[PDB]
């Protein structure tokens, strides 16, 4: 409105139209993809698949934890 | 956009025209329902309600009864930001 | 749009009329076909293993 | 890859919530929808490997509450029931985010609205993928908090505040 | 207020853990139902009283009485979850209550009023304060993810294994604690401004923002990874519970 | 430029620092 | 929104807290009737005794009704 | 109808405990293609129809069995 | 299975209904709408599919789950099973009534809407239209595309996710030992509901005088419209009681 | 609408007779003709 | 017009000060005798006996004599 | 005069009672065509007593009328969305004027 133009918020406030919002949006997209990198490696290292799938799956490429929990008497 | 004064006056005129007892020949934007056109006050309420239904307005009951003339209702509708 | 004593109703856009007609039509064709194959079965006249 | 399914709406919610002043209505709408959409594509693939492929997934991150025998942890369970819920939550949410891109076009506070949509989806994902009652409890409270934030989104309306407090 | 509620309140419950409970183990058992009754009455009664308070600081201060009497319930359960939960809630309360007193102090420094009815609609003029106020409001409702949920649930676990009835009455704090916390937040921050009462505002400055940061980091840290604290407490906690018996 | 100022402090004179 | 109303009269004690056409106890009387519908139907389900009118015998499973497969001692 | 599928065979086909009836033998080839054909309704129609024929006869037999029991309660009642 | 089905058609009904609300300048009352069967072809088509899928019209997404539920509740020979079968079956007549009442009053009756409302109508743009189309496809085909997967006799899709003891399996008997009249009960009630909705909303003009002259008929209308007075009793006897305790007793 | 009030409102609602705002109950089933004929053409094709 | 401090309202402030001085208006009425009797004495006693009985039921459930308390 | 003001007050009550009763009528009837007849019968009820001259009879006729409207009032009346009690009321309202935002507050000097 009127005073809201002098109010700072993280979400931008009412009717936020930053001039460079496209270059900002793409910089955000590059950042999130960068953060999605360590998450994927940690997930692939932490995933556990006790059963071999009936058919090959995308995860039989990046994940090496298939059919490893068969000796569950040794779990500790 | 806003609705011009002319449109408020003319649409208000047609609503007051469409009344059976009112003859559509002496309806000017300054006539009075109970004095010029010869209606009962209950007739006026029906005119107000049909004015509400034309512009989709909700007049409060206190202000609605104050409307006794064509000119009055024209000003009320024009000054309304939601008409 | 077509005007009639003050009120104006704009014609709906062509692909909105087409898509609405088509999707319902696929649904009617779906129902008539499934009634052709399963109507007898659900009505109890026959069985899936009959033959 | 499975962690990306759960945490992608969180990152999208975080970017539009913390940096919505640099992205605006358009950028925040793009960011939260794309992160939720990619999480929806990976849900279809997880449904492929777990339900049709009949291969379940188990992921443990770290202990959460370990006190003697009490063993609440940050752990994820993906079986047929989970991936069926995963498909329902992410697919319908992707469509609602897209739908909101146009439905909330004229609202003054769209970037915060999209932020709340994505944080609800993340809590709903935490709920259906928890491998323990406590991780389920966290997403049970998170969807209630997110529902509260969205019911009174128009915080000036007295009727919205009454309903949101009632819902909580 | 920060010192009074964050530190000074802990001296009594610390005195129960350091002296009364270990030194007199038979007396502790005979008095456990008595402790359970007083604690459970206080949680229910003082939470309902908090609902009807009209002063910002009176609401926050009345909230501490309910939280400390949950702490007494856990520590007199005399198991690992009860005592460990009681200590964790002590520290978490010393952070959440202090921060909530800090939020109200921010408002009172500018406007010099504590009456709830004068405020309202502060989200449109103080969004940064409103966001921080909401987080600590959530932490006062024992929301999972915050530090206070860890202490609250671990106490309810410890109380359930001793007396189911006291655990059920204590768990009513979840319903009542959420009622006044959200009512306080909405009446202050949500709604419309009242320019006849207040028309001049200022969000948090650089000093006020820095003050809240260690509080935010503290509650999230203990909320999601309380193992750093529970690791350093369990041996002392275990020996406190085992004190006085030899089987 | 954004609306308002971060933490409600007016920026210093151009070329200077806070 | 437009203008909050500044008090011009003393405020009541229960002012911090302050269903139009039906009274209080009358509403409870009506609602108990609706809950009485659910109780009445439950009793009819008791008197129907659909358990005494089952048209097939209970299933009997092989291998001692799956004793070992259900966790019974081999 | 006698048991044909042994305990090991049903355990090896990971058969739901509720489906270890007398048609467990016809379920194994039906489930084997269901995984193989992505559980599509317009596949395995042959293997599905043999299995459904089974589970229908088992119900009819237990319906016939209860008919005899129903016909014996009346015998007791009229001989009261 | 019914949860998955509900997601596709309830989202269609809500997202389609939102498109109507946007087009009618945030008008949400059905007593001020009427017409729009031609003015909104895509929205009416979407609401038609979802509402027909909701009531359990045959071979749509809603028919493959709901009808099995009423058939299983019949096959349960217990006190609770007989209770649910009655209440479930009577409810399918009531849902069909309110479903077509929405269809009839919003788009098919002569317009009761305002002049300025119909002068500013517009149909859904692409970011709103595409999800509606997708949800329509899911409301026609998923129910059929997934029946054998989730509820097929003996299907192992669920693996170890869901457990049912052998003493509780009743699926086979539901589809083989039930009278054919049971497998129709929903459509008898659904058809009756469509007919009663059409009668009250389009050929009835004095079924509203009883609500204005009879105290009992007036009170019965208020009972059902005000949700059995559930909120009021809770507020008057429970919420107010705890609020009054906090000030007058504990304080 | 025999009475004064009644006929007055009948006069006000003259716009409601719009060609594409009335007879809205003959639009109850979009694509019914297309779907029926598409079934017949399939039906003749199945015969062969 | 000036100053951040709130514009005090005499009726809101009288409302506020009335609450802080409630102990001045306390008169031993029949209502107060009943409230203090029911909710200051009776209800705490009922809760205490329910808690003690909960222990005693655990005692007999475990084949042990009732635990003395207080 | 006093009798004119007293009778003018009685006129205002009756006019408002007619206005509310005629809006309640459309809530029950919904459809336009049903509303036309139900509108005439209600006006035909105010016309029956339109000529009563006794001032104390007017007060009893009003009081009986007001309780009638209050007894058979539609339990869920229609409200224009932006009108008070409407679904759009208080949604994104215009910010009030006279609001000031202070910078540089709480400095150490
Ligand atoms: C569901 C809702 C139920 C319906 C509610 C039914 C309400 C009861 C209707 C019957 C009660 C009455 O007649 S109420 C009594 C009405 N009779 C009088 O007031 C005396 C006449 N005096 C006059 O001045 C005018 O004729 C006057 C008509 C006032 C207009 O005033 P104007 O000079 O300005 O035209």
């Amino acid at each position: 409105g009127d005073f809201r133009a002098k109010v700072w918020s993280m979400t931008g406030g009412p009717n936020c139209r930053p001039k460079h919002w496209r270059r900002n949006t793409a910089i955000a997209m590059f950042g999130v993809f960068l953060v999605c990198i360590p998450i994927a490696k940690l997930s692939a290292k932490l995933e556990q698949r006790p059963h071999m799938p009936v058919r090959p799956i995308p995860s039989q490429i990046w994940c090496k934890n298939f059919g490893t929990k068969d000796d569950y008497e040794k779990e500790h | 956009d806003h609705l011009s004064r002319e449109a408020v006056v003319d649409r208000v005129l047609d609503v007051v025209k469409s009344f059976p007892k009112v003859d559509p020949s002496k309806v000017t934007p300054e006539v009075h329902f109970q004095n010029d056109l010869g209606l009962d006050s209950l007739d006026t309420v029906e005119i107000v309600m049909a004015i509400e239904e034309e512009f989709k307005l909700e007049i409060p009951d206190k202000e609605a009864d104050k409307i006794d003339s064509c000119s009055l209702a024209i000003e009320y509708v024009y000054n309304h930001p939601m008409s | 749009g077509i005007t009639y004593k003050g009120v104006t109703v704009h014609t709906p856009k062509t692909w909105h009329t087409v898509t609405g007609k088509g999707l319902c039509a696929v649904m009617w064709f779906w129902i008539l076909y499934r009634a052709k194959q399963d109507g007898p079965v659900v009505m109890g006249w026959r069985h899936p293993w009959d033959g | 890859m499975y962690l990306l399914i759960v945490f992608l709406p969180l990152l999208g919610s975080s970017v539009a919530g913390f940096f919505g002043r640099f992205l605006g209505s358009e950028g925040s709408a793009i960011m939260t929808t794309t992160c939720v959409s990619f999480s929806s594509i990976l849900s279809l693939i997880a449904f492929y490997e777990v339900a049709l492929g009949a291969s379940a997934c188990y992921l443990r991150i770290a202990p959460w509450i370990s006190s003697e025998m009490f063993d609440a942890s940050w752990g994820f369970l993906f079986d047929s029931l989970t991936v069926v819920m995963l498909i329902v939550v992410t697919f319908i949410s992707s469509l609602v985010h897209l739908y909101s891109i146009s439905y909330m076009s004229e609202d003054p506070h769209s970037p915060r609205f999209m932020c709340y949509l994505s944080i609800f989806t993340f809590f709903m994902l935490m709920l259906v993928t928890g491998d323990n009652f406590l991780q389920l409890f966290l997403g049970w409270e998170g969807v209630g908090l997110a529902s509260y934030l969205l019911i009174h989104f128009w915080f000036t309306r007295l009727q919205a505040d009454k309903a949101a407090i009632k819902a909580m | 207020s920060v010192i009074l509620a964050g530190i000074l309140l802990k001296f009594g419950t610390y005195g129960f853990l350091r002296f009364s409970i270990p030194m007199f183990p038979e007396a502790t058992l005979c008095f456990t139902p008595f402790i359970y009754t007083l604690s459970a009455i206080a949680i229910i009664y003082t939470s309902l009283t908090t609902l009807r308070q009209i002063d910002l600081k009176k609401i926050i201060a009345y909230s501490s009485v309910a939280h400390m009497n949950l702490v007494t319930i856990g520590m007199f359960s005399l198991n690992i979850q009860g005592i460990g939960g009681s200590i964790l809630l002590m520290l978490s309360h010393g952070l959440v209550s202090s921060a909530l007193f800090l939020c109200v102090g921010v408002l009172y420094d500018r406007h010099k009023t504590r009456l709830v009815r004068y405020y309202g609609g502060l989200v449109s003029t103080m969004p940064n304060f409103s966001t921080i106020f909401f987080f600590f409001t959530l932490a006062n409702m024992s929301l999972p993810g915050t530090s206070s949920f860890i202490g609250e649930f671990l106490i309810l676990v410890g109380a359930f294994q001793r007396n189911s009835l006291v655990a059920t009455l204590a768990a009513l704090g979840m319903i009542l604690g959420a009622a006044y916390s959200l009512w306080l937040y909405n009446r202050v921050v949500s709604g419309n401004l009242k320019p006849d009462f207040l028309h001049k505002f200022s969000d948090l400055n650089g000093r006020e923002v820095f003050i809240f940061i260690p509080f935010l980091v503290g509650l999230v840290w203990m909320g999601v990874y309380p193992k750093v604290f529970l690791d350093c407490m369990h041996t002392s906690v275990s020996n406190l519970v085992q004190h006085g018996k030899f089987h | 430029r954004p609306k308002g100022y971060f933490m409600n402090r007016t920026p210093p004179a151009p070329g200077q620092s806070r | 929104v437009g203008k909050h109303i500044v008090p011009d009269k003393p405020l009541s004690v229960n002012d911090e807290l302050m269903a139009d056409t039906v009274g209080k106890y009358e509403a409870l009387a009506w609602l108990s009737g609706g809950l009485g519908f659910f109780v009445g139907l439950g009793l009819l389900a008791v008197l129907n005794d659909k358990a005494s009118k089952v048209p097939f015998t209970p299933r009997v499973y092989p291998y001692d009704n799956l004793r070992v497969e259900l966790g019974g001692e081999p | 109808k006698k048991m044909i599928a042994t305990q090991e065979e049903m355990s090896a086909a990971k058969i739901a405990l509720g489906s270890r009836d007398m048609c467990a033998h016809l379920l194994i080839p039906l489930n084997k293609c269901r995984q193989a054909e992505f559980y599509l309704p317009w596949k395995c129609e042959d293997e599905r129809h043999v299995y459904e024929k089974c589970e229908y006869e088992l119900v009819m037999e237990r319906m016939l069995a209860m008919k005899k029991i129903r016909e014996e309660e009346a015998l007791a009642k009229q001989n009261k | 299975f019914h949860l998955m089905n509900h997601a596709f058609f309830k989202a269609l009904l809500f997202l389609s209904a939102g498109s109507v609300i946007h087009a009618m300048s945030d008008e949400q009352d059905m007593r001020k709408m009427g017409g729009l069967a031609s003015s909104f072809p895509l929205t009416y088509a979407m609401m038609l599919i979802g509402s027909l899928s909701l009531i359990g019209f045959p071979f749509l997404t809603g028919f493959y789950s709901k009808d099995v539920i009423l058939e299983l509740a019949y096959t349960k020979y217990t006190i609770s099973g007989n209770f649910a079968f009655w209440l479930g079956s009577v409810s399918v007549l009531f849902t069909s009534y309110y479903s077509f009442r929405l269809l009839f009053l919003t788009f098919l009756v002569p317009t009761n809407s305002f002049g300025r409302d119909i002068s500013r109508c517009h149909d859904a743009p692409i970011p709103m239209a595409i999800p509606l189309i997708l949800l329509a496809l899911g409301s026609l085909f998923v129910g059929y595309l997934a029946k054998d997967m989730m509820i097929g006799l003996g299907t192992n899709f669920w693996a170890n996710s869901l457990l049912v003891l052998p003493k509780n399996e009743i699926l086979a008997e539901s589809e083989f030992a039930a009278p054919t009249i049971i497998k129709l009960i929903p459509i008898l009630f659904s058809t009756l509901g469509a007919f009663v909705a059409y009668n009250v909303n389009l050929v009835a003009d004095q079924f509203q005088r009883a609500f204005q002259t009879s105290t009992f008929c007036n009170r019965l209308y208020s009972f059902f419209n005000k949700r059995w007075f559930f909120d009021q009793v809770l507020n008057d006897f429970l919420v107010r009681s705890f609020l009054r305790f906090g000030y007058e007793v504990s304080f | 609408p025999l009475g004064t009030t009644g006929e007055f409102f009948r006069r006000r609602d003259e716009w409601r007779k719009h060609p594409m705002l009335s007879n809205q109950m003959r639009h109850a089933l979009p694509g019914i003709g297309i779907g029926v004929g598409a079934f017949c053409v399939y039906l003749v094709g199945e015969q062969i | 017009g000036g100053g951040m401090e709130t514009n005090k309202n005499k009726f809101i402030e009288d409302w506020g000060s009335a609450r802080e001085n409630l102990e001045h208006n306390f008169r031993w009425t029949r209502r107060n005798f009943a409230l203090i009797g029911i909710f200051g004495i009776a209800l705490p006693i009922i809760v205490y006996k329910g808690i003690v009985k909960d222990f005693h039921m655990q005692d007999e459930d475990a084949g042990r004599p009732h635990r003395k308390f207080l | 005069a006093a009798y004119f003001a007293r009778r003018a007050a009685q006129k205002e009550r009756v006019r408002i009672l007619y206005r509310r009763a005629l809006k309640d009528t459309l809530n029950w009837a919904v459809h336009r065509h049903i509303f036309y007849r139900d509108a005439s019968d209600l006006r035909e009820k105010f016309n029956v007593n339109q000529d009563v001259e006794d001032v104390d009879r007017i007060d009893k006729l009003i009081a009986h009328g007001e309780a009638e409207y209050n007894k058979w009032r539609h339990p869920d009346p229609y409200i224009v969305p932006w009108a008070p009690g409407g679904s759009k009321f208080c949604r994104n309202p215009t910010p009030p004027a006279g609001i000031e935002i202070v910078y540089n507050y709480g400095l150490e000097d």
